[PDB]
């Protein structure tokens, strides 16, 4: 075996590119902890 | 004692994260009046321990009982014998000696 491209005229295949737009991400992040104390701002705590 | 207003006041913000320290340099920078023994003026209804010290009618006053007492509404500091304080005995020796 030996690698090579894709190319377009030897197969019908490209690499696939496009723009990234920054008002459209989305982030795949979840947090660990909410509600408590060490994990939130000063402003959401509600004193439960 | 480790921290002064203008810097306690630096760390709760609205866009802060708070957390365990803060309010460890919170407890230790203000004064603990059970710890330091110092509770202000007198009050009936409380409970005080020995080595206690309360400010009554233009005194300081310090408690020698060892054991734990109420302070009770006919009781005053003064009028009974738990409290101490030393500008009544100077009080009263200066009296005697301007007498004499």
């Amino acid at each position: 075996s030996v690698i090579t491209s894709v190319s377009p005229k030897t197969s019908n295949q490209d690499h696939m590119i496009e723009e990234f737009i920054e008002q459209a991400i989305v982030f795949n992040n979840q947090k660990l902890e909410s509600g408590v104390l060490g994990y939130e701002s000063l402003n959401d705590l509600e004193l439960g | 004692n480790l921290r002064k207003r203008n810097e306690l006041k630096s760390l709760f913000k609205n866009k802060s994260r708070l957390s365990e320290t803060y309010f460890v340099e919170l407890i230790d920078s203000t004064l603990n009046k059970r710890d330091d023994r110092f509770h202000g003026i007198w009050k009936p209804g409380q409970t005080y321990q020995k080595g206690d010290v309360v400010y009554y009618n233009h005194s300081l006053w310090e408690m020698q009982s060892e054991n734990e007492i109420c302070a009770k509404e006919e009781q005053t500091p003064g009028i009974s014998t738990d409290w101490k304080s030393l500008l009544k005995e100077l009080e009263q020796k200066v009296d005697k000696l301007q007498h004499e």
